[PDB]
């Protein structure tokens, strides 16, 4: 009664939602952007390599000096370099080998890790002895961190393997704001220009836009057949492209609330484990498990490019602030840059 | 077991409303716009358009 | 008949055939006698021949059989018989001196009390209590559906069906105490016919107090005066009860077999390996029996919960403040090393309503013999300083191996997921039989380190790292009973207790290794 | 077979009652020598069996 009512007024706005996207599906972005002349073949070279990682490379994050970078890796490191000079800036030892994702905090000042501790560990850089001090131990995850990303140097969002993201005031070491209603493992997360909206990417091969001021879903994108492994906005805020292991990447923009346009091919089999755009956004970088990271032209949704300068599984990828360099970490223990 | 049952399935249909009360645009325009943002910014994007092997700071300098 | 029961007994003592034989018997009262004789002479080829080999199966051939005798002739010299015969193992070496005295003990209470054993193990077996002897043996089944088998799942399904009644259960019970003590004066469809018209509260006080006369008479010195006066008791209780006449007949009344009303079964799903199931399972002067099924790697997680649940209840004593456990291990590493074992074992419980649920009926009320291993306690350091001695019991891991489980392990992780080898510190007692412990110490290069089975002995593979680069491997298997094993802070490695990825550890500083209710069983 | 060690036990005791129980004993090295019924004092270079 109550809840067959229920599921039944669920399966009915379900439609209308439905009907309320294909109403705004008019045209595709594959038709609008045939006209615009094609991006041609990015002939990218490794210009860096970024040895000293004793085992698989996990993650890594630029920093918004475009210059600096952390990467957290299987031997239980996370080291922060100067990609100019391939010097390692730190090479900071951690409390548990599982770490899992890294992220560089706006400021500098600040890095966050976190792995199957359920812990998200921000430490200083800037300390008062000038050590790697750490600053605190968010933890009240009751899965593995699978990823986070500074709001500033005191509030920081995490996702999580409990199906949920949370933001912390690293202050209080407490959980500001929960974003449940995953059905599946966060795999990634990512804050918009815009500090007030974030999108995530789960293994319910479905993506979520949250409000990080109140904490509410506001929509839900799907269209994966497989576990959403990494997830980012276009550089204005108004998209965000997912990869999935279905060996697909999708976009989805948040207006039209729903999917603008499919990167595969009938070659690409393998799932996707990493995405960034470029500045402008025309370039999707797409890592795989192949060893290769493909360039997709984001609008003719073209294989413009591959980057293939690794031995092992490409396991994360991003891009400066500036867009001046893409750094690649990869299973093969070592890190790449590209122009 | 409907208490558990019926505040999940609540949860959904208070969702499920709150995702369907938006005002949404059509795709042509979200793809124009996105279209004439990366040709609006496509030059300040050196991925995209090779920049002179000067200002690349990692193939024309050694000392930062 | 006669030489049908001696040669199967022959058979018997030589997989089902245990089985071939309680049927056989079953079916017409005659053949117990014959068959208790045979096992007496038995006996007796053996008291004075040898072989120590044939005390327990006889032993126990004997216990399982008068224990249903549906009634011994008041002038058989059967059980003074088989006292005489029993009473002269005495002078053997423990525990035969053990099973011999309990068993003379049985012999007791039967000639003291008819019946009284049967009575009692049913009352248990049923829940049904006296106000003052209650009495609860619940057999509990654990079972994880993928792993367990179709057959056997049939067999948990039928036995949680509840089958007997508790106003069945009285009628059977009143039926097999009379036919003990009357027996062929007494006339079987007689009484049943004047107790079903009866109700379940005075079927109630009636064989309440039946049951407690069978204990008072058993209590006396005098076997065959607290027998006839016993059977007197049960009279002037039966005159007052209203089914005169139907006792103490002039006519030759047959006998024949009461069956044993199964004891209340629960099934209860095992999607766990812990046993926080069975505390939850207890929040839905007594006895609790759980009964499960041996897969290989369950193995490990069984015995680990064993340990956990053994120093948990420790701790604090919750499930021992009214029932006393009890655990059954049926096949389905273990399983081998006891299959070679024990003859015993090996013929009646380790190949195994159906055949099957009577040999799992049975051989869950008998077998009272606990064979346990030696459980391994281990105290582990961290960076952090955390210190507690958790057990592992099958083999212990350190290294890359353990981390590869988890690496695995991680599903969603272990999609998005060299040894270097580990300068550790060995300080192993390689154990002396007459008690001279020989110290040995080194310092070595090696990256995994798994203990495994051979007080005991505990084999340890070592993993010898002379060069880094595909790293060099010496694996030597090296007899140790206490290990200590001392790892810098700097170089934290992956343990692993009992082969479960549940309980792959990391951090670890130190791990100091030394050989240390509720058994687990063994048949013989 | 030149003989290399030995050692002796009573078998009933000094107080009238058998021998029961593990036993170990250390051996002497090779007469009124063989039977003697005293354990070697040597208990940390003896065979012991």
């Amino acid at each position: 009664s109550e809840l067959d009512q229920l599921r039944q007024e669920a399966e009915q706005l379900k439609n209308q939602i439905r009907d309320a996207r294909k109403a705004c599906a008019d045209a595709t972005l594959s038709q609008i952007t045939n006209n615009i002349d094609p991006v041609g073949r990015i002939q990218m070279r490794t210009r860096r390599t970024l040895r000293g990682h004793l085992a698989k490379i996990y993650a890594m994050h630029w920093g918004t000096d475009s210059r600096l970078l952390v990467s957290a890796s299987q031997d239980g490191k996370l080291i922060i370099w100067d990609s100019y000079t391939t010097n390692k800036v730190h090479a900071i030892p951690l409390r548990s080998s599982w770490v899992m994702t890294c992220a560089y905090a706006p400021s500098g000042n600040y890095v966050a890790c976190g792995g199957l501790d359920n812990i998200c560990s921000i430490y200083n850089l800037k300390t008062r002895e000038g050590n790697v001090r750490v600053s605190r131990e968010l933890a009240g995850h009751t899965g593995y961190l699978s990823c986070c990303r500074f709001l500033d140097d005191n509030q920081i969002v995490t996702s999580s393997g409990d199906t949920t993201c949370a933001l912390w005031d690293i202050e209080t070491g407490q959980q500001t704001t929960t974003f449940t209603g995953h059905t599946g493992d966060v795999m990634s997360l990512s804050l918009a220009p815009d500090t007030r909206l974030f999108v995530s990417g789960a293994c319910d091969a479905s993506a979520k836009l949250w409000d990080v001021r109140e904490g509410m879903c506001r929509q839900t994108f799907t269209g994966h057949e497989s576990d959403i492994n990494a997830i980012c906005f276009f550089p204005n805020g108004n998209a965000f492209a997912t990869g999935s292991d279905d060996a697909t990447c999708r976009l989805f923009d948040l207006r039209a609330d729903q999917e603008l346009m499919t990167y595969s091919h009938d070659n690409i089999i393998c799932g996707i484990t990493s995405v960034s755009f470029s500045k402008s956004g025309r370039l999707l970088l797409a890592g795989y498990d192949d060893f290769n990271c493909n360039v997709w032209d984001a609008l003719k949704a073209d294989r413009a490019g591959v980057l293939a300068g690794h031995d092992n599984r490409v396991s994360c990828l991003g891009v400066t602030d500036d867009g001046m360099a893409v750094a690649t970490g990869s299973w093969d223990s070592f890190l790449k840059i590209w122009n | 077991n409907n208490t558990a049952s019926i505040a999940q399935a609540r949860k959904l249909v208070e969702q499920l409303k709150m995702e369907a009360n938006i005002d949404r645009i059509k795709v042509s325009k979200a793809a124009a716009d996105l279209m004439a943002y990366c040709e609006a910014h496509a030059k300040e994007d050196p991925l995209l358009t090779p920049v002179p092997a000067s200002e690349n700071p990692f193939r024309e300098k050694k000392f930062f | 008949t006669e030489d049908r029961i001696q040669h199967a007994l022959e058979r018997c003592l030589h997989c089902l055939n245990c089985w071939s034989l309680q049927e056989l018997v079953s079916r017409d009262p005659g053949h117990f006698l014959i068959l208790l004789e045979q096992i007496l002479q038995k006996t007796r080829e053996v008291q004075e021949k040898g072989t120590y080999d044939l005390l327990a199966p006889l032993a126990l051939l004997f216990y399982s059989t008068v224990l249903c005798t549906p009634h011994f002739p008041p002038d058989s010299d059967l059980l003074l018989k088989a006292a005489r015969t029993y009473h002269r193992f005495l002078t053997w070496p423990v525990p035969y001196c053990s099973i011999c005295q309990e068993l003379l003990t049985f012999i007791d209470a039967e000639l003291k009390a008819p019946g009284i054993s049967y009575q009692r193990l049913v009352r248990a077996e049923q829940g049904l209590s006296t106000r003052s002897h209650r009495s609860s043996t619940v057999t509990v089944l654990l079972l994880n559906p993928v792993e367990v088998q179709a057959e056997f799942l049939d067999v948990a399904d039928k036995l949680s069906t509840p089958g007997p009644s508790p106003h069945s259960a009285y009628i059977t019970l009143l039926l097999h105490a009379f036919q003990a003590t009357f027996g062929a004066h007494c006339d079987l469809s007689g009484l049943h016919r004047r107790l079903q018209s009866k109700t379940l509260a005075e079927l109630e006080a009636i064989f309440t107090e039946t049951a407690e006369a069978q204990e008072l008479a058993s209590g006396i010195g005098d076997a065959a005066e607290a027998r006839q006066w016993l059977r007197t008791k049960l009279q002037a209780v039966g005159e007052k009860a209203g089914f005169p006449g139907v006792l103490d007949t002039a006519k030759p009344g047959k006998l024949r077999t009461i069956p044993i009303p199964v004891a209340r079964c629960y099934t209860y799903s095992w999607n766990q390996d812990s046993f926080d199931i069975l505390q939850e399972i207890l929040l839905k002067a007594s006895t609790l029996r759980v009964v499960v099924f041996g897969s290989d790697r369950i193995s490990g997680k069984v015995a680990r919960a064993y340990s956990n649940l053994r120093r948990l209840e420790n701790n604090r004593p919750l499930l021992t403040r009214f029932f006393k456990l009890q655990f059954f291990y049926v096949p389905v590493d273990i399983s081998h090393y006891l299959g070679m074992l024990d003859p015993w074992y090996e013929r009646n419980v380790l190949g195994l309503l159906p055949i099957l649920a009577d040999m799992l009926l049975y051989y869950c009320r008998f077998a009272a013999r606990p064979v346990l291993l030696q459980v391994y306690q281990t105290e582990l350091t961290f960076i952090t300083g955390e210190k507690t001695t958790e057990i592992f019991i099958h083999s212990l891991e350190l290294g890359h191996s353990a981390a590869t489980r988890a690496i695995k392990a991680s599903g969603p992780g272990s999609k998005r997921l060299e040894a270097v080898p580990l300068t550790l510190q060995i300080i192993y007692s390689k154990g002396a039989i007459s008690g001279r412990s020989r110290w040995s110490n080194m310092e070595k290069l090696c990256t995994s380190v798994n203990l495994s089975k051979a007080t005991e002995a505990l084999t340890l593979n070592l993993t010898e790292v002379v060069k880094r680069q595909f790293n060099q491997i010496s694996t030597s298997q090296i007899k140790v009973d206490k290990v200590q094993i001392i790892g810098s802070n700097s170089c934290p490695f992956a343990v692993c207790l009992d082969q479960d990825e549940r309980k792959i550890l990391q951090s670890v500083i130190r791990c100091e290794v030394s050989p240390c209710c509720l058994p687990i069983m063994t048949f013989s | 077979a030149q003989l290399l060690y030995y050692v002796n036990l009573l078998l009933i005791d000094h107080r009238f009652l058998l021998r029961h129980g593990e036993y170990v004993l250390h051996m002497w090295q090779l007469n009124a020598d063989k039977l003697t019924s005293a354990t070697n004092p040597d208990k940390e270079n003896s065979m012991s069996i």
